[PDB]
């Protein structure tokens, strides 16, 4: 009756009912029964990497042995599972636990051959004594049966460390399943979920949950790495079946809120958003209403849809709004960077290519150098198509490679060798792509490399990972990595093309898509350009409304003196601050332009006035 | 009537590191 | 001064949160201050970090006051390495002063000195 | 096999190569042998579209088309697995969200004089 | 002579005979050296420059186990800038290293091997 007390019955609660269908992996079974029958050092270890299933291949013997299709010399052995943290509790005294635990031996020891202990987590058994040692001869006679299960690294840091210990066991090496094994196993669980949430599951939501968690989500091992997109898409439509759904539910908070805040200020603005926004939910409601009039299960759609909501990366099913997006994205990039229509119809055919789902899974979703002269916007473009893809400017990781001059600042980003000094800090590159790994990665100035970095970006592309001084392969996946030059500027294609193979090898420009050469600009395209540089600083100067009153005649004065051939429209951005703001920044700090006032420019003779 | 009382410990593990020995070229 | 005879695994843990209990027990009152403060961060070393970071969640609401002052040149090595508590510090930069305010001080010591040394 | 067998004895060491299996050295690549790795694309690639049941219609005139073009014999087959994406994917990828590709429906493919429409 | 008769076969059919040892042979070739940049290969860089950490191609190998037999493969189409450093080790038993250490060529076994020839009787 000492087991009553410190331990548990699995038997008793597979009788009950309590436990999940384990239709899978009969060989493990079946060799865990073949070591458990054995005459002398008959007593299994489970090890496998976490995550694989091994609690839940004893929890199939139970089931097995109560239901009964067990061997002959298995007739009702009543597997008991222990507790080596209910042991030492309150025993603070000389003797206390040695005793509880020969207390717990000799009620194993008098019964004749039944009683199959079930310790899991059996790296806990090493120390726990400041004792914790005489085990070894209850082990080293055949009398104790003992199946456990531990993982991968924790044996070998405290069992190999035990090399006396570690002749009395056997070792089970349970491996991961596959993803045909994974669709074997989730059309058995299917029941429990439907029970515990009231929702129905078609067959295609359990394989578009196993086919699609096999490319995104990357760090866990699948027979569960695809259990969990089911139980919280069941959740998100449990929380869709009750009082409202979810958008009508945002638009009310944000207009309570916009609502809020107006009030307060009484900014008119919020005014106008407050009543577009009203038009929305409105529309919207009486839409929701109209549906009444005329969801209820999970569907190949709703698994994408939580892939989607974690891990950043968005991969749903072609969108609603986005080709309004996408099919304006080829001129919507171009109100920002003016010319250069071959290279933007270039980078649109990687988004939506990727978008659509046609590229190929193992390859990052574009990876292409572009070069040219300079001043003509190769860093612009790259900053320019990230802004609307993330709203922000900085969600851009955007290392230089002009630093790297020499061989050994290669391991700044990926690490040191263990062992060494900056070991705790990791990487600089790796550590920021495996958080949300959906960034737009840039690579300025390739000239200026030892080439030993381009031993660095060979296995990014073509496979898309690499490994670190921590041992995880991160996935550049789907990402896109830019490169810039400025090699030449010398000829139109031929002495640029003879310089990039004479810099860079064969087997670097054969893993690269297409290469996009510039071509500078032109003086009727460079008009286009300048009011751009007037409207932004009639944004600069925003915080105190001065803004101006450009007359045309200085905007055609602009585009003569300021053309050159050669640096690009570079000169026309630092004359602008030698016309306009060193007069401007003369009259503004004397008095006489104050703030709420306006100033118009007329063309003097050679200079403009103000 | 004699209690236990366990203790605390402090274990320590140093770092190597290395130098880059440069190469003149010629 | 605080970690006298703390060999057992509880003691400095339950110091600390003794003097803490002091302090928030007052409503309001103490000025602490720790010199050197570059040394709290790896004060009770449990093997796992477990000291250090038990006034942590008491800063954030600001219940004790907590003057300090460490070198410039001892604060990228302790407190930038652990950057959890960095931000829960505001800094004040002191720089030297010149030629002639050293003049002011100086005229105002020459009262210390005039009396462990009787000149 | 000279010069590179010469470079390969000059970058290891010299027992280094008896204790290896035999060092293998490869060919080049043949225009009769490209038709088939065009198969294997075009299989891919239709494979990769059975999850939205798409599927091609591939004439051989277009299948030979793939075989002309991308024959820089510095590159290896690489080449020419740009060369199709180019030539098909980019086509069907912008059709397929602009509606007119709806499901099931297959799409055959068809020679016009360097492009080849859908 | 002629190739693939026994020329290199009796080379280390004396080595672990007389030297007691199966690998204490020494095969390097003289199959590239043309130029005056490529005889400081076979004897090291001074103590600064490109090839210093893997010593010399020859005196590296023979500082440690200095019990060895020596091939020389291939020696007519060397350039005439070897024949002064390998004069002086069949004329002087001592050699200069890229280091500034010395090495004892009194114990070794010479071997030069070439294939002109083999028509002429
Ligand atoms: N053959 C199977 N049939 C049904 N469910 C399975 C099968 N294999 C694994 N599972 C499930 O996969 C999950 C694995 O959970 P556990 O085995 O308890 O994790 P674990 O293997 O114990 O890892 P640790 O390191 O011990 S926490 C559970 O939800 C099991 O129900
Ligand atoms: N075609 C263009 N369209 C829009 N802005 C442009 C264009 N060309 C230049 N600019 C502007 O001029 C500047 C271009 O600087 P960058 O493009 O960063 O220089 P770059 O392209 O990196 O060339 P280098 O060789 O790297 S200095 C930015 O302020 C751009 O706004
Ligand atoms: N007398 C011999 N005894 C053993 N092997 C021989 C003999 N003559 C020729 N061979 C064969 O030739 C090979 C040795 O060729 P080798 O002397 O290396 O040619 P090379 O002249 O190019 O150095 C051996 O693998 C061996 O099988």
């Amino acid at each position: 009756q000492a087991l009553q007390k410190y331990s548990t019955d699995l038997t008793a609660r597979a009788r009950e009912g309590k436990l999940d269908p384990v239709i899978g992996r009969d060989n493990e079974i079946r060799r865990v029964v073949q070591v458990l029958s054995r005459r002398t050092k008959n007593n299994p270890v489970l090890i496998g990497e976490p995550g694989v299933g091994k609690t839940a291949i004893v929890e199939g013997l139970a089931q097995r042995i109560v239901a009964g299709d067990v061997p002959e010399s298995l007739r009702d052995k009543t597997i008991v599972a222990l507790d080596l943290g209910s042991m030492v509790a309150g025993s603070k005294y000389r003797g206390e636990f040695e005793e509880r635990l020969k207390a717990v031996l000799d009620d194993i020891k008098n019964s004749a051959g039944q009683i199959i202990t079930f310790i899991d987590e059996l790296h806990t058994i090493v120390g726990a004594g400041a004792a914790g040692n005489m085990i070894k001869p209850m082990l080293a006679r055949g009398e104790l049966r003992l199946v456990g299960a531990t993982t991968l690294d924790e044996y070998r840091k405290h069992i190999e460390k035990d090399a006396a210990l570690e002749r009395r066991f056997q070792q089970v090496y349970v491996g991961e399943p596959s993803v045909e094994d994974t669709i074997g196993i989730l059309r058995g669980l299917k029941d429990r979920y439907e029970v515990h949430h009231g929702v129905r599951i078609t067959d295609s939501a359990l394989v578009a949950a196993a086919t699609l968690s096999d490319r995104y989500i990357t760090a866990r091992f699948l027979p569960d790495k695809a259990i969990d997109l089911v139980d919280e898409a069941a959740s998100r439509l449990r929380m869709e079946i009750d009082s409202r759904p979810v958008e009508i539910d945002e638009v009310e908070r944000l207009v309570r809120r916009l609502e809020i805040e107006e009030m307060a200020l009484s900014l008119a603005k919020l005014r106008s958003e407050l009543a577009d926004q009203k038009e929305k939910l409105a529309e919207l409601t009486t839409r929701w209403q109209n549906e009444k009039n005329a969801k209820e299960e999970v569907g190949p759609d709703d698994i994408a849809d939580v892939v989607s909501a974690w891990t950043g990366i968005p991969a749903g099913r072609l969108l609603e709004g986005e080709t309004a997006k996408l099919l304006r994205m080829e001129d919507e990039l171009g109100k920002r960077v003016i010319g250069q229509k071959a290279a933007v119809t270039a980078v649109s055919d990687a988004v939506r290519r990727s978008r659509a789902g046609v590229s190929d899974p193992n390859r990052p979703t574009g990876a292409f150098m572009f070069l040219g002269p300079t001043g003509v916007g190769k860093t612009e473009l790259a900053k320019a198509l990230a802004d609307f893809l993330f709203d922000d400017e900085r969600a851009m990781v955007r290392i230089d490679m002009s630093e790297y001059g020499e061989k050994h600042t290669v391991a700044r980003l990926i690490g040191a060798p263990p062992g060494y000094v900056g070991y705790e800090a990791g990487g600089q590159l790796t550590e920021a792509v495996r958080r949300r790994p959906y960034t737009v990665v840039l690579f300025d100035e390739i000239e200026k490399a030892h080439p030993d970095v381009f031993d660095v970006l060979l296995q990014v592309l073509d496979e898309g990972r690499l490994t670190d001084g921590h041992g995880r392969t991160v996935d550049f996946r789907n990402t896109i990595l830019i490169l810039t030059s400025n090699l030449g500027s010398g000829g139109s294609a031929e002495q640029v093309l003879a310089a990039v193979r004479a810099t860079f090898k064969p087997e670097f420009i054969n893993r690269l898509d297409d290469v996009l050469i510039f071509e500078g600009l032109n003086p009727e395209e460079l008009v286009r350009i300048v009011d751009i540089q007037l409207a932004q600083l009639g944004k600069r100067l925003a915080q105190r409304r001065l803004q101006l009153q450009v007359s045309l005649p200085a905007k055609r004065w602009l585009a003569q003196r300021g053309f050159d051939p050669v640096y690009g429209a570079r000169p026309l951005r630092r004359l602008v601050q030698q016309a306009i703001g060193d007069q401007l920044a003369k009259m503004l700090l004397a008095g006489q332009v104050h703030d709420g006032d306006t100033v118009p420019v007329n063309v003097s003779p050679d200079a403009d006035s103000l | 009537a004699a209690a236990a009382a366990a203790a605390a410990a402090a274990a320590a593990a140093a770092a190597a590191a290395a130098a880059a020995a440069a190469a003149a070229a010629a | 001064s605080m970690v006298a005879g703390s060999k057992y695994r509880g003691e400095f843990e339950e110091r600390l949160k003794a003097v803490l209990d002091d302090i928030k027990n007052s409503a309001g009152q103490i000025i602490t201050f720790i010199d050197e403060l570059h040394t709290i961060v790896g004060a009770g070393a449990t093997g796992a970090m477990d000291a250090g970071n038990m006034i942590k969640p008491m800063l954030a609401r600001g219940e004790l006051r907590l003057v300090g002052a460490t070198t410039l040149d001892e604060y990228r090595k302790h407190i930038e390495k652990d950057a959890a508590l960095e931000r829960r510090f505001q800094q004040v930069y002191v720089g030297e002063p010149s030629v002639e305010d050293t003049i002011g001080i100086l005229r105002g010591l020459k009262d210390r000195y005039e009396v462990h040394h009787g000149v």
